[PDB]
């Protein structure tokens, strides 16, 4: 019969849903742990003893050998978030894992592809809606500028003299920009010193000379360099913010709920799967802390529906703050795309009913 | 060593709790086909090569094999249930089942048991406050007794019936209804002719033993005896003196005490239960009287009409017209013992809805109505009650959730898209909006006649509850071997 | 070597140590399960099917049949427990499980059994004498005892109707003490009706055999008889010459004596259990003759009212008024008879606890409160005796401190969190704080009414170290003859 | 579904976390047995003949092909300890791993990970800091100098002469500060006699070409040069123009030139080590151009006395004698090559203590003295904190006390015993309180003269704790096969 060639699997249907959904959910929950500042950094061994120490989800997903197409997207995901602005690599991640699990659910209720994907797709407009609905215009402005290109050194190797690569930055975007070009600014790393014998050379397109006293350390201080200048690239093209801990996952959420009675129908259900799905951010977010996920965000949309939506998870105090009040604040655009990236992910993932391999 | 002897299963926390669920799912869903008009039956065959066709929730887990810890909880909340009022002894299965479904969700999420029993508990007595208030009081009246014995009939295999089967009840529980006792009522499966033939008689039926003896007894002296005819003169002659031309023995009668009594024009009966002789006393007002010396004139009932009935081709003695008859007996008629039966089983249950009724008038739009209505209800209360209770008391509601999706279930109709239909419709057009079957689409239950009893959901709830609480606290049971 | 007999088990260097510890470790987990007030009821089914579903540990290590030879140790120390004081039970079970855990812990390090034995010991001795100074001086004081008999009956089924059972414990106890004695307390429980029914009548509670005998006698003369009043005339007339208005008969009476009986007026009860002949003798002062000929004017009990009122559709038989208002009876109405067991035991321990609370004006802060003190106390204790001897204490305390985490486990809380809190509070407000699990904080016991009695905390300790430290020296059991 | 490669063991719950610890503190248990100055060297026998006898743990940790992918990590973490600083490289690794241990109890109770590194971080604040407050400020003295340098030396091989290689440390160190630099100090190996014949050459050693040439210079004028002296008269011409009696040539010498030199009685030697051209430029203050016609009288070195003694058969050039030797020669005279080695290794680290003991003038009391104390002050910092944490401080303190306990582990001790002891008396002189195993009781390290360099125990714990956490962390890692 060999109807195609001999050891050719074919998943149909329901037998596609199920290897390709989880096996997404699964790589999801993998770098999950690796997402805020108590972020558990996996030691990945390649198969000949290798030893690779990291907490990035991009660099953890090109360094784990991946045999399903469906976990292969996903590392895709993570290259193409990471390549836009660097960060929030798990964040994307984590989400489309999620969305994925949750429409698995409604496939048991026997709730059809076809309504599921309208009700994402559709959902996903609405998030891009709310973000600006919620978002803080923030001033160019060296003052300003500063302080997001900050927020964008305070975590890598880099931020031992995030102060100084931010004026670096700040200057070599301030300087390119007619929309800002990202291939204006060149980057002469050179070996030798410490980070802080930096200093930017002036002009339609300066050269700034970094400095590193290894070889790895100064690839990275080119790397976090060029990210805390996309941010101010962001400025530019999206010089809205809106507060991170959470804060804006839990508004979306509570939003798209509320929205969800307001449709009814059979797409009722999934609206709120998707909002239910905002809230494993604040949730895995408290949860590196080691406090109650689940008390947590009884709490959470409780002062968050009450007083405004300057409310979010402090993992330093393992309560719910005025992230506002404590001035925590995130582009735009960084959570722009993530919601982005996410959904549209997700969904052409869940039209994938099959695929034509070789073994 | 080891911790528990050998033989001794055993299981802890979530271990059990998925068990316990696990086996009441199964076992709840079981009998959920046998809900609504779409009640699919069981053959349940015992050891004995017996044969048991009901669609009754109760008397098929009373005749099903458990074993099963947990599971034989929800034989207990079934078989109250049908001593309660006997209607929604499903009804109380599924959603036990369903409660234990969306709590066991609730641990494996991180969610304390405790809690959830609380939010649960709390929620229970909510609704039994919401169902008080929602409930559509209805008129006694032969016109508001028939509408309710209506709805009660259907969903069985005698719905072909459902307006004889309403007239025969809605007499006999309307004839001696003081406080109307479910005992006062014998219903007798007589063979022969579609149940298209059932008859109301006002007494007791039963099978007399004697032809040369009164067949049609007018004004009769009835005598109940319980000690045997045997030896025969003396007994039987002591019998004529009193003027008992109807002589009810609860034992056997010697034969010479038959030619006697044949003799003397007097129709006797032997081999009668002990029941049977009861019933006997409080519908004619007969004296049990033990020995055959004792018996006089005013221990003597007196029932104006005992004559040998042979409707099926079978003789039957019909004591009925009495001075305070307080037994009335239901004569059903079938064409093949399954039907006869089915019909029976149903009769029963409609005798325990009118109990509820004389003692209970109130009524709510069955077919899910009320349910979805709780669990609007329910959900809100739940958003008014802050903690992680609200996620508790909410997923209590959605548990009832699992009724009208039981009914869609049963009939074919995609559940997801009904329910979410019901619910808008129910939201606006309030209560009364349901789910009938008969048409796949939302439809007034009041109005389309379906109303169930007050009294008989409240139970069910509390019953379940506590119930289903109960199995889940118990999470480690090792035993004893 | 063949010292032993084929097949004789033997434990060997810290290889028993380990299986002991690990041993008593487990089964004190599985009880663990149980305590508190979000403590879960066990199901335990022996081999004739029996469902033994109970909370209090001693009664569940009863039942289990116990492989584990520590076990069984273990199954000694919760009966001690519940012999000698009773609540709490699980409590003991816990302490000795967690102290070999500390134990242990020293063990595996290099430690020598012994000098960690001297450490606990040295603990215990402290331990029971800072009870000596944290216990607080109350009275016969009827309040108080209202607070502990109330916290006695939560943390269990009755803890829904706990207010009112425990008010007729205090009256019960409070007319029994002469010096307690709760054998002057007769438990009666009855099924039909709610469990808020519950009465305390202060006489006897039989649950007129003939229908022509009074139903209520006033100056009722009770001639309690021992033998058999059948193969008869002449016995009835000996009972009326003696002046015998309520005889009051262990075994069955002749069908014709309770006729010759009743003709007189006579109120003559048949087969009555010997344990209340016993108790009538002892509350309306008479005396039991064997003979239905011994009984005499001077044998007859005095009773002020005895009257047969139903106890849901059973008339039982109340002699209260008794010239004695020294023998009270406990008469307990509630829904099923399963629930009255539960309930029985609940005021078995209600009784004790007010009994012992009058016998002991001892009245500590429990919910823990106890527990965390001491522990800090000993922490501070374990400087002034240094060596090997500081850990020994140490470690008593970190095992003390187990009720307290424990308390926080069944409730949900993180266990460790908490501990810091409630330590924290603890040495900032004094012996007064506790874990109270229904704000999920450390609040004041003794502010909530949570109190334990003395006797508890005392003999806890006591039982515990001797026991536990003597399973730490049997290393070897052996089964050979 | 293979969402992974075949053979792809995955780690992912407490699975990894405990692994990983386990693994990190085995092999803290095969290097904790060579600590202490009565701590036991090891043999690492590479399968092909080679034995590598040593003490030093980073040696040992880099000689083993450990598989343990955490291992490594410890393996990493040793080599922070020898790099930075020294010596101590195996007390790190010991910290470390119990320090995790101690953590997996706080873990397995059910403290959070991160949690509990927050502890050991706010803990590591207050132990570098006591450090701080416990640093006892000496000198740049000889006799300060000979007391550490010594017990750098013991706890090996050569402790048998320790006081005398201790001797060569404090005046190679004390003439080559000026500001110290080991990198002054030329470790210069040789075989023959007993160790006890090591001495301190204050200038190069070589290991005369021509038989004509001068074989003793009284002062000679170094003219080092590099380029060869072959195709050579005008070569020699120049030489001797520029008053250079002893040239040191990198390359051959023609036969020639060997002739011509011998004749003007020069004395000049081909095929020098390049090490050696710089060690004796540096040291007799010479300087080694290339060609030969460059040189000058401003390129010669000062030397005081170039003989050639064969001292093992084999002539030996020692140009010592130098105006300003910036390049001391520290020749070592050893029984076995082998011997030499581990000498050799055990003065690198010698004289490391040494340069910072005069680039600082602070030490602290060793022998487990600073332990005890942070572990003190730590424990009474962690009430402060409050919260998860205080656990997280105490254990960290707890952790710190393996340094005493396993001291008296390697001397042959009670561990237990002493720590009390030692931790009372403590507790009462102060920081100077430490283990003296020499004595087996304890005893005041600041008395004996034992002490502690500052850098030293400040790297122990930060390498430690932070590089420890981390691994807590990981909780998974995803591999193949």
């Amino acid at each position: 019969v060999l109807v195609l060639s001999q050891n050719t699997k074919r998943e149909s249907g329901r037998k596609v849903q199920s290897g390709n959904i989880n096996a997404a959910k699964t790589i999801a929950d993998i770098i999950r742990t690796c997402l805020g500042p108590k972020s558990m950094m996996k030691m990945l061994l390649d198969p000949m003893g290798g030893i690779v120490m990291t907490n990035d989800g991009n660099a953890i997903l090109r360094e784990i050998q991946v045999q399903h197409p469906a976990a292969k997207s996903m590392i895709e995901i993570s290259r193409t978030q990471d390549e836009e602005v660097g960060d929030g690599t798990t964040s994307v991640i984590i989400l489309a894992g999620e969305m994925l699990s949750v429409a698995e659910h409604f496939l048991e209720q026997q709730m059809h592809p076809t309504v599921v994907i309208s009700a994402y797709r559709k959902a996903l407009d609405d998030m891009i809606s709310t973000l600006k609905k919620i978002s803080i215009p923030v001033d160019s402005n060296r003052d300003t500028m500063l302080n997001i290109i900050n927020s964008s050194i305070t975590t890598k190797v880099i931020s031992r003299w995030s102060s100084l690569a931010c004026n670096i930055a700040l200057d070599a975007v301030k300087t390119v920009q007619f929309i800002d070009i990202k291939k204006y600014a060149r980057v002469e790393k050179i070996p030798g010193g410490i980070i802080e014998d930096s200093c930017v050379l002036r002009p339609k397109a300066c050269t700034i000379l970094l400095r590193g006293a290894s070889k790895e350390i100064l690839s990275e201080v080119e790397r976090n360099l060029q990210d805390a200048m996309q941010v101010c690239r962001n400025v530019l093209l999206d010089p809205q913010l809106v507060p991170g801990g959470g804060a804006s996952e839990m508004a979306v959420a509570h939003a798209l709920t509320e929205k969800s009675k307001a449709m009814t129908g059979v797409e009722q259900w999934p609206y709120r799967a998707v909002a239910q799905a905002l809230e494993v951010i604040p949730r895995t977010l408290i949860q590196n802390c080691g406090a109650s996920t689940i008390r947590l965000l009884t709490s959470l949309r409780a002062k968050h529906t009450q007083e405004c939506e300057t409310w979010g998870v402090n993992g330093e105090t393992g309560t719910l703050v005025d992230m506002k009040e404590l001035g925590i604040w995130e582009p735009l655009a960084v959570k722009l795309q993530t919601y982005k990236t996410a959904v549209e992910t997700a969904v052409l993932l869940l039209r994938i009913d099959d695929i034509v391999s070789g073994h | 060593q080891m911790l528990k002897e050998g033989a001794k299963h055993f299981s802890g926390l979530e271990e059990a709790v998925y068990r316990n669920i696990q086996a009441c799912k199964e076992l709840a869903q079981t009998t959920r086909t046998a809900y609504g008009p779409n009640g699919m039956n069981k053959m349940v065959i015992n050891h004995l090569e017996k044969l048991f066709v009901t669609n009754d929730a109760a008397t098929i887990l009373r005749e099903l094999e458990v074993q099963h810890p947990a599971a034989k909880m929800i034989v207990m909340a079934s078989h109250m249930q049908e001593q309660e009022v006997g209607d929604g002894t499903n009804f109380v299965l599924v959603f036990a089942g369903a409660l234990l479904e969306l709590a066991e969700e609730l641990l494996r999420l991180g969610l304390s048991v405790s809690e959830v029993i609380e939010g649960y508990e709390i929620a229970c007595k909510k609704a039994h406050e919401i169902l008080p208030d929602l409930v559509c009081c209805s008129a006694r009246d032969v016109d508001e007794v028939s509408s309710l014995l209506h709805t009660s009939v259907m969903s069985k295999q005698y719905g072909n019936e459902v307006f004889l089967a309403k007239l025969i009840a809605q007499a006999c529980v309307s004839i001696f209804p003081d406080h109307f006792n479910v005992d006062n009522i014998r219903v007798c499966k007589i063979l022969g002719s579609g149940v298209h033939s059932s008859s109301v008689l006002h007494g007791m039926v039963f099978k007399k033993e004697t032809e040369g003896d009164v067949t049609s007894v007018k004004d009769a002296k009835i005598a109940v005896y319980s000690c045997p005819f045997d030896g025969m003169d003396a007994q039987v002659k002591a019998i004529a003196d009193t003027g008992a031309n109807v002589v009810v023995t609860g034992g056997r009668v010697a034969d010479m005490a038959l030619h006697y009594a044949n003799k003397y024009n007097i129709m006797l009966v032997r081999l009668n239960s002990k029941w049977d002789l009861r019933r006997l006393c409080k519908t004619v007002g007969a004296t049990a009287l033990p020995r055959l010396n004792p018996p006089v004139l005013e221990e003597m009932g007196h029932c104006d009409s005992v004559y040998l009935s042979e409707v099926g081709d079978t003789q039957v003695v019909v004591f009925k017209h009495e001075k305070e008859g307080a037994i009335s007996t239901i004569v059903l008629r079938g064409s093949t013992d399954n039907l006869m039966d089915d019909i029976e089983r149903a009769v029963d249950d409609g005798v325990n809805t009118f109990k509820v009724l004389t003692r209970d008038k109130r009524l709510v739009p069955g077919g899910g109505a009320t349910e979805i209505e709780l669990a609007k209800q329910i959900t809100s209360y739940g958003e008014t009650c802050p903690g992680l209770e609200q996620y508790a008391i909410k997923k209590f509601a959605e548990a009832f959730e699992a009724i009208p999706r039981a009914l869609a279930e049963n009939s074919g109709v995609k559940a997801n898209e009904v329910i979410s239909k019901l619910y808008a419709v129910h939201q606006e057009g309030n209560k009364n909006v349901g789910l009938d079957i008969e048409v796949p689409a939302v439809k007034d239950m009041l109005e389309a006649g379906v109303l169930d009893t007050y009294l008989g959901k409240y139970w069910a709830i509390k019953l379940a509850t506590n119930a289903a609480v109960t199995v889940l606290r118990v999470d480690q049971i090792i035993m004893a071997k | 070597v063949k010292t032993l007999n084929p097949k004789a088990e033997v434990a060997r260097a810290q290889a028993a140590l380990a299986v002991n510890i690990s041993a008593a470790r487990g089964l004190q987990d599985v009880l663990r399960t149980n305590l508190g007030p979000k403590g879960t009821m066990k199901m335990l089914v022996s081999g004739a099917g029996d469902i033994k579903l109970t909370k209090d540990g001693n009664v569940l290590l009863h039942e289990m049949q116990i492989q584990h030879p520590t076990a069984s140790l273990i199954a000694k120390v919760a009966t001690a427990q519940d012999d000698i004081t009773g609540d709490g039970t699980t409590s003991n079970v816990l302490i000795i499980g967690e102290l070999l855990k500390q134990a242990d812990l020293y063990i595996s390090e290099g430690l020598h059994p012994r000098i960690i034995t001297e450490g606990f010991e040295a603990a215990k001795e402290k331990a029971l004498q800072f009870l000596e100074q944290v216990k607080v001086s109350k009275e016969m004081d009827r309040e108080t005892l209202i607070d502990v008999a109330r916290t006695s009956l939560r943390t269990k089924v009755h803890a829904e109707l706990a207010d009112v059972l425990t008010e007729a414990v205090v009256d019960s106890i409070l007319a029994i003490k002469k010096p307690i004695d709760l054998f002057m307390v007769e438990i009666m429980e009855m099924k039909h009706k709610s469990e808020t029914d519950t009465s305390l009548i202060r006489g006897l509670v039989l649950d007129a055999r003939h229908p022509d005998m009074k139903k209520r006698v006033e100056d009722a003369y009770i001639l309690t008889c021992n033998v058999s009043l059948e193969y008869i005339e002449d016995r009835v007339k000996k009972i009326i010459e003696l002046k015998g208005f309520v005889v009051i008969n262990q075994k069955g009476i002749d069908p014709f004596s309770l006729d010759a009986l009743a003709k007189e007026g006579i109120i003559a009860l048949r087969r009555a259990k010997r344990r209340n002949m016993e108790r009538l003798t002892l509350a309306c002062g008479g005396i039991a003759l064997n003979s239905l000929d011994d009984l005499n004017p001077d044998c007859l009990g005095h009773a002020g009212l005895v009257y047969e009122y139903t106890l849901g559709e059973e008339k039982f038989t109340f002699i209260e008024k008794c010239n004695n208002p020294r023998s009270v009876t406990l008469l307990i109405k509630g829904p099923n008879k399963h629930t009255l067991t539960q309930i029985k035991d609940a005021i078995r321990d209600g009784l004790r606890a007010v009994k012992n609370a009058i016998d002991d004006g001892c009245v500590v802060p429990g919910a823990g409160a106890v527990e965390v003190a001491m522990a800090e106390a000993l922490v501070k204790y374990k400087p002034s005796v240094k060596g090997r001897a500081q850990l020994g204490v140490q470690a008593f305390a970190d095992a003390l401190l187990i009720i307290p985490k424990v308390l926080a486990q069944n409730s949900g809380f993180d266990l460790q969190e908490t501990l810091v809190k409630v330590q924290a509070e603890h040495s900032e407000s004094g012996q007064l704080v506790g874990v109270d699990l229904n704000t999920g904080e450390p609040m004041v016991a003794a502010e909530a009414g949570i109190w334990d009695n003395y006797c508890v905390k005392k003999q806890l300790l006591h039982s515990c170290t001797v026991i536990a430290t003597n399973i730490l020296l049997v290393d070897e059991i052996m089964r050979a003859g």
